[PDB]
């Protein structure tokens, strides 16, 4: 059957020559190479035809390798990043480069969930005892501070300091006014009384003492 | 919205981080007619 | 394959041959187009094929039987030579046909030849060079017995005596690439061979084909 299906491909028309390859797989290191030339011919879609064939880190991989040299597959790979709950959902977020701005609006859920495990997992009198005895002597952030330079309220804010120090310190700075001739953050009263203390906290938490 | 991202992306001690969160990530064409030529010749070859 | 289009595209003029002078005999020409025998679809083509016909080229096709034209009239020639015939039903040929071509067929032994028996009493002309059924022993003798009223086999005038004494019984396309290498000098022999050592391309193939075949 197969010799009729290449000599086929001969006269190749790439859907056609795709239909042919089908056939002759139906009855696979093979068929991959003859996909992948086809797709270097065309491609997106046989990749997800691929996947679809699929049913698995060669998959991933070999939709990272198609990514660069690129819609679905953006899909695809955010699928992915829901799949690492890990590295590979910032990878994703990378490969999301090409409306134009719902690229982040993917990330969140996953943002918001692994804050909720890695803060997690970090009385009146022990209050004052423990700090009385304490006198004796990253990529999280990374993702909300990315999504917060564009991003639309302050409910989003909210859980970036729940997490790091330096990271909301210098993002809050843009949301403190100047003082008018030592640059010093004041604090305002367009943002809530909450993300103030936050910020407080940041500057105490580094110990930047005149600041704080 | 706001597509104030243009022509920028995303910021290391994160891959370490990244490195230390794997428990996390659980807890949860010329090429081939060469070789039609070459079986045409030999099915020719013997007549 | 045999469908009921393409016999009524079917390429057909007016031939002199069998008069000399006068264009009075029409040929249909169903030639290089690898029809074959379909039980359902070839008798209802085949009832849309032109009147009158009276050569009929069915050459280098797939047939593998004599198609069934038994109850047309008009055709006197039917050309059915290169293609995969096994028996000769004669009942199948047309009623007056009168001359048969059968060359670089597919029979093979007697007992195919058989029901040409029952072939019109006014067949006068057959033809079977090629075919394997040929080389058997005493062939012409045999297929004598079976149409003793034949003027012609193989472009053999039959003599008087060949047919007085029929009376005395009672009492797998490089074919034609093979046929070139048979009919071909020896150092153009051994210069198309060097080409097939030195060939280069898909398309040097196909050329090389074409001397291959003429």
């Amino acid at each position: 059957e197969d010799v009729a299906f290449e000599y086929e491909i001969q006269k190749t028309q790439n859907i056609l020559t795709w239909k042919r390859y089908i056939e002759y797989w139906k009855e696979d290191k093979q068929i991959r190479w003859l996909y992948e030339r086809f797709c270097s011919q065309f491609t997106s879609i046989w990749e997800d035809y691929i996947r679809w064939e699929s049913t698995t880190s060669r998959i991933f991989w070999l939709f990272q390798r198609c990514l660069k040299s690129c819609d679905c597959d953006r899909i695809c790979l955010s699928y992915l990043e829901l799949a690492i709950e890990l590295a590979m959902i910032r990878h994703a977020l990378a490969s999301s480069l090409m409306r134009e701005m719902h690229r982040k609006v993917w990330d969140p859920v996953i943002k918001f969930v692994e804050e909720k495990v890695l803060p997690l997992t970090q009385t009146d009198e022990a209050e004052l005892i423990n700090v009385l005895l304490v006198k004796g002597f990253i990529w999280s952030s990374h993702i909300l501070e990315r999504y917060l330079k564009v991003a639309p309220q302050q409910k989003r804010n909210e859980s970036l300091a729940t997490l790091d120090n330096i990271t909301i310190k210098s993002v809050y700075e843009k949301y403190l006014p100047q003082d008018e001739n030592s640059g010093k953050y004041l604090p305002s009263s367009e943002l809530p009384f909450e993300l103030n203390f936050n910020y407080l906290a940041s500057l105490e938490k580094l110990g930047l003492d005149n600041q704080y | 919205x706001x597509x104030x991202x243009x022509x920028x992306x995303x910021x290391a001690l994160t891959e370490f981080e990244a490195n230390w969160t794997s428990i996390l990530k659980a807890h949860y064409l010329a090429d081939m007619e060469h070789w039609l030529v070459q079986r045409r010749k030999k099915k020719l070859m013997d007549e | 394959k045999f469908t009921p289009s393409i016999v009524i595209d079917a390429p057909q003029y007016y031939v002199d041959h069998f008069n000399g002078k006068y264009n009075v005999d029409k040929c249909v020409i169903l030639r290089d187009l690898q029809l074959e025998t379909d039980s359902e679809s070839m008798p209802s083509s085949l009832k849309h094929l032109t009147k009158p016909t009276h050569i009929l080229d069915l050459t280098n096709n797939d047939l593998i039987m004599i198609p069934d034209l038994s109850r047309r009239d008009d055709i006197h020639t039917l050309l059915l030579g290169r293609n995969n015939i096994v028996e000769v039903d004669g009942r199948l040929l047309p009623m007056n046909v009168q001359n048969l071509t059968l060359s670089n067929n597919s029979i093979r032994r007697f007992e195919d030849l058989q029901r040409l028996r029952r072939a019109p009493r006014t067949l006068k002309n057959l033809t079977l060079i090629g075919n394997q059924v040929c080389h058997l022993a005493n062939y012409r003798e045999h297929v004598l017995r079976l149409v003793p009223h034949l003027e012609t086999l193989d472009f053999q005038n039959v003599t008087a005596e060949e047919r007085k004494s029929a009376m005395s019984f009672p009492r797998k396309t490089m074919e034609i690439m093979n046929l070139v290498v048979s009919k071909m000098t020896v150092e153009r022999r051994n210069e198309l061979k060097k080409q097939l050592a030195e060939a280069t391309s898909l398309e040097e193939i196909a050329r090389l084909e074409k001397l291959l075949s003429g």
